[PDB]
């Protein structure tokens, strides 16, 4: 029978920064620095920065050499990731309780007071191409990418590495302008998991304050629709059709969450024939053998992106994704169950809370939770807030899919593949 | 400036070949003793007595 | 709800000094693996996947 | 099918004191390895003198 | 401010219990809305003869489409419907179900598990149709050379005994396997006091009991007289097989020595030493600053695309080693450090390097038991090894036992001037001779 589960503690401070802790009473400590500075925030004449940036996290700091930081961490056992997204970085960091003091100040050397030293950094430029070249070793990655960039005219159609040109190019000035005018305290949020409130409060207000960069969502993605292609012989095509939906944290937001369960994403049984799936069991019907299909719902501060995904073999691309949007269209134009809304209510609930059920996954989404939102939103009125979607707002959703313009991007053998005026 | 190697890990490294360094020195003796026939050192060894008084 | 990138879908990378270099967000393949022939190198030009600093006794 | 391998028997090539599945070969390690040890001191013995 | 020390106290008991059965029920409560829940059974390709093997690999297949009453494709529906997540897998040594579902849900999770372990159908048409799903996973699996190499080092390793076998099995008796080999092999092995049924997080010990007595009563309600369940030694041996490809970019490579088995105390050292020694990847910021010299000199040498040490357990028995990925003219320079460091540690290791080694496998142990499934899946397949659970605070005190001495005495005893299994695949021209490898065992300055 486990002790008193403490309850987690959130606090704004002044500057905007916000410190978020969970005292877990657990073996282990993790500890992340949030920060609104993704992808997204780069612009034409500095693509790539962020990417460079994210693998410097161990390059000398003022407080702290590479040789030490490496050592120092490594001698506790612990760990130091940073992990990106169109919209943040995360730098997270892992000991036992006993440690978090020196991992603590490990952290707040990478990110407050990084050095940017010329020769560190032109000797790093190289792990931008090894990076990348493991990444898009996945097909999926170079979709999703071209995907993006086919989408939108700015800000979020940045890709999370950097563009070839751009390897070698990168400064040590891009780097500390990057640093400086978006590492600061209202586009932060530092959370801990085993640590206390007055501990983390104590470095944020000691640590932290530091104020002089943007502010806004300096950007405001503008959707704008389009297709990229790219004819590249890997043995399946790889497709994914989106339209523009709704913003993350809006209540549309929630239909979409519902209307990806609904048609489908993910396989709930090793090896099974994903008979709830709508999305499958439609291509099921029409097409024979090697595919895969899943609603992709990507859901962002000022933008969202829903659709789907086919993997099928060169030829039949076009019968597979053609079945696959007849199969939402025939859900925007009404025809769903309240049992399957039901359904995909119960998988879209029980999987939020299997992803918080780790330290990891609970400290990126209360990170996560402390950007988009500026709060913590508790598993219970989550969980609430999905019941509240009725099975029209998920009609909705759908019907906004379908008559929405499209973005598409696809690679492979592309002779089958239709364009987007095909579909 | 030798006091590089001056510190805890090296002490416990040059404990740990000690034995070695012991054993390399027995091999030494004994080796250097049975080729020249050192009639000092040898004279005490019960057999190996191949030089009668 | 947040966290885009858990929210299933949207691309997430990472970095580490002592892990590996990750990049898994959402999209399909594990029904894929099932109706088959989704080959994969084995270490091609690489690295490597399930990573480690986990373990037991 | 990488599984359709098997590495081919050796049973007459083998030490006697392995030959059997069954039992571990650490058993017979130290023995095997005094043998043939024994061998070589013995040679270097000779070429000593 | 809770200390670690303290904090190791704080994990709950994990609780187990026996039905008549000889089933064991285990539980860790933590209260999570989450949970997870399965059965620990050990079979597995080490239990198979040369006729039969595969067959287990062959039931997972079957496991999850159809058992007496919901046949067909009523349990995925079940499972879907309520959001859970089903889940199986088999190694040479144990093989497991288990279902990843909402907390309020263990009752018909349990109820499920039961129906697939015991009321599995078996259809007819089914095995055909699974008997080219295997067929096709065996070609995939032909293009993971990590895979392949393992698979080697298993062959050679333990060369005329069952452990030399791969799970999936040779193709042949993917072709040749019929229902009755199922049956025979199911009966023979998934019985009660073989099986443990184990569950992590909001759930309560009598609640798994009470559902492991209700749906799981009714398994050795005979038991049998002359059956023969027992599982024979492996011989280990000193050997390598080289699969030579000069088509393929980079060499696989994996060395291990004899590794002592589940059960021996020595593992924690072991483990000590191999944290120190690390793994590596061309994905790790930092290179020349890591604390480990093979994977410092690997990275500013570029001697390697990746590496990791491993100690595969199985009972009485183990690989105990390192496998790397590397360019054709670098094998022979990574197995001369990746030996090189080995001897240093069974002859040289010093005090500091050892409590990294230990502060690596205490961060290791807890950042693994996170969550239900890994907390369950350690339940689970504990009792099937240790028989017990095995608490933090009781590993934490071996760790901290461990000191330079203890490495030393330890590594020599498994690594020094003893005989390797060696695996090789790919570009391998410049692999090192036998001879050469097995040199590598032992110092001549020792």
């Amino acid at each position: 029978v486990p002790p008193h589960p403490q309850d987690l503690e959130f606090t704004r401070l002044p500057n905007g920064l916000v410190i978020a802790s969970l005292e877990n009473y657990a073996p282990a400590s993790r500890i992340g620095l949030f920060i609104k500075a993704g992808s997204r925030y780069e612009n034409s004449n500095n693509l790539g920065t962020s990417h460079l940036l994210r693998l410097a996290s161990s390059l000398t700091t003022k407080g702290a050499s590479s040789f030490k930081i490496t050592r120092g961490i490594e001698a506790v056992g612990g760990k130091l990731s940073v992990t990106s997204t169109r919209e943040n970085m995360a730098y997270t960091v892992e000991c036992l309780r006993d440690d978090v003091d020196i991992l603590m100040e490990f952290l707040l050397n990478v990110t407050t007071a990084p050095e940017f030293r010329r020769w560190e950094v032109a000797a790093l430029q190289p792990q931008l191409r090894i990076d990348k070249a493991v990444a898009l070793q996945n097909p999926q990655a170079h979709v999703i990418e071209n995907l993006h960039a086919a989408a939108y005219r700015n800000a979020l159609a940045n890709s999370l590495y950097c563009p070839d040109y751009r390897i070698g190019k990168v400064t040590p000035v891009e780097l500390h302008d990057y640093v400086q005018n978006h590492f600061t305290s209202a586009r932060m949020a530092l959370i801990g998991l085993g640590v206390s409130h007055p501990v983390l409060k104590q470095v944020a207000e000691q640590f932290l304050n530091i104020r002089g960069g943007l502010g806004l969502s300096g950007a405001k993605a503008k959707y704008h629709g389009g297709e990229i292609r790219e004819q590249n012989g890997d043995s399946l095509v790889h497709a994914a059709l989106v339209a523009e939906s709704a913003a993350i944290g809006s209540a549309e937001a929630n239909a979409f969450s519902v209307l990806q369960h609904v048609l489908g994403a993910g396989p709930h049984v090793k090896r099974g024939s994903n008979a709830t799936s709508s999305l499958y069991q439609a291509v099921a019907k029409g097409v024979h053998q090697p595919f895969d299909v899943s609603a992709f719902n990507a859901s962002y501060s000022d933008s969202g992106l829903f659709g789907f995904y086919t993997i099928s073999q060169a030829a039949s691309a076009g019968d597979v994704i053609k079945a696959a949007y007849n199969q939402v269209k025939t859900i925007a134009q009404g025809n769903l169950s309240n049992p399957d809304v039901q359904a995909a209510k119960n998988k879209l609930k029980a999987g939020y809370l299997m992803s918080v059920e780790s330290s990891e996954g609970f400290l990126d989404e209360v990170g996560s939770q402390a950007l988009a939102a500026g709060s913590y939103t508790p598993p219970s009125t989550v969980l609430q807030q999905i019941d509240a979607v009725a099975d029209a707002d998920v009609i909705n959703a759908a019907k906004k899919f379908v008559s929405g313009r499209k973005s598409m991007a696809a690679s492979g053998n592309l002779g089958h593949t239709p364009f987007i005026d095909e579909l | 400036m030798l006091t590089r190697f001056l510190g805890p890990r090296y002490r416990q490294l040059a404990r740990n070949w000690v034995p070695t360094a012991q054993l390399w020195g027995a091999v030494g003796a004994v080796g250097l003793v049975w080729a020249t026939d050192w009639r000092l050192i040898l004279d005490w060894v019960p057999y190996i007595n191949g030089k009668f008084k | 709800m947040l966290s885009v990138a858990a929210r299933s879908g949207p691309f997430a990378p990472v970095l580490s000094a002592t892990s590996r270099g990750v990049a898994g967000a959402l999209r399909p393949l594990v029904q894929a693996a099932v109706p088959a022939t989704s080959e994969s190198p084995v270490l091609d030009l690489k690295r490597s996947v399930l990573c480690r600093e986990s373990l037991r006794g | 099918s990488h599984t359709d391998i098997k590495v081919p028997d050796f049973s007459d090539y083998r030490r006697p004191e392995v030959l059997d599945s069954t039992k571990s070969s650490k058993e017979s390690s130290e023995a095997r390895k005094g043998f043939s040890y024994l061998v070589t001191a013995t040679t270097t013995v000779g070429v000593a003198y | 401010t809770a200390t670690y020390a303290q904090a190791l106290q704080s994990v709950p008991e994990t609780q187990v219990s026996q039905l008549d059965n000889g089933l064991r029920v285990a539980s860790e409560q933590s209260s999570q809305p989450t949970c997870t829940v399965g059965v620990w059974i050990d079979a597995g390709s080490r239990y198979e003869s040369e006729k039969n093997n595969g067959a287990g690999y062959f039931v997972e297949h079957l496991a999850f489409k159809g058992t007496k009453n919901r046949p067909g494709n009523a349990l995925e529906k079940e499972v879907e419907s309520m959001g859970a997540h089903l889940n199986a897998y088999s190694t040479r040594e144990h093989t497991a179900y288990y279902i990843k579902a909402l907390s309020k849900d263990l009752p018909k999770a349990v109820e499920l598990l039961a129906d697939i372990v015991q009321n599995c159908s078996l259809e007819d048409s089914q095995i055909e149709k699974e008997r080219d799903v295997i067929l096709q996973e065996l070609q995939e699996n032909d293009t993971s050379m990590r895979d392949v190499v393992f698979n080697y080092l298993h062959a050679t390793a333990f060369q005329g005994t069952p452990l030399a076998q791969s799970v999936e099995g040779p193709s042949e008796n993917v072709r040749k396997l019929s229902r009755a080999d199922l049956t025979e092999y199911l009966s023979r092995h998934y019985k009660a006091p073989r099986m443990v049924l184990a569950a992590a997080g909001g759930l309560e010990h009598r609640q798994l009991l009470d559902l492991a007595q209700k749906h799981f009563s009714g398994l050795s309600g005979t038991y049998d007289e002359d059956a023969v369940p027992t599982l024979s030694p492996c011989r280990f041996t000193g050997s390598q097989i080289c699969h030579r490809e000069d088509g393929l970019p980079l060499a696989h490579v994996a060395i291990a020595v004899e590794g002592p088995g589940w059960a021996h105390p020595d593992n924690v050292a072991l483990q000590v030493a191999n944290a120190i020694i690390g793994h590596y990847d061309c994905t790790y910021g930092g290179g020349a600053h890591l604390s480990s010299p093979l994977a410092s000199i690997a990275a500013t040498n570029k001697l390697c695309q990746s590496f990791q040490t491993f100690n595969i357990c199985y009972a009485d028995t183990g690989l105990l080693g390192a496998h790397f990925v590397c360019d054709h003219m670098s094998i022979d320079d990574m197995m001369f450090v990746l030996q090189g460091q080995w001897m240093r540690l069974c002859t040289s290791a010093t005090e500091s390097e050892v409590l990294r080694g230990k502060n690596l496998l205490r961060n290791a142990l807890v950042s693994h038991l996170d969550g239900t499934t890994p907390v369950c899946e350690d339940i689970g397949r504990s009792l099937l090894t240790y028989g017990r659970r095995i608490p933090l605070a009781e590993w934490e005190s071996r760790i901290a036992e461990v000191d330079a001495r203890v490495v030393r005495e330890v590594c020599s005893k498994y690594f020094y001037d003893q005989c390797p299994a060696v695996a090789g695949f790919g570009p391998i021209e410049q692999l090192p001779d036998y001879n050469r490898i097995r040199s590598g065992m032992f110092w001549l300055r020792f």
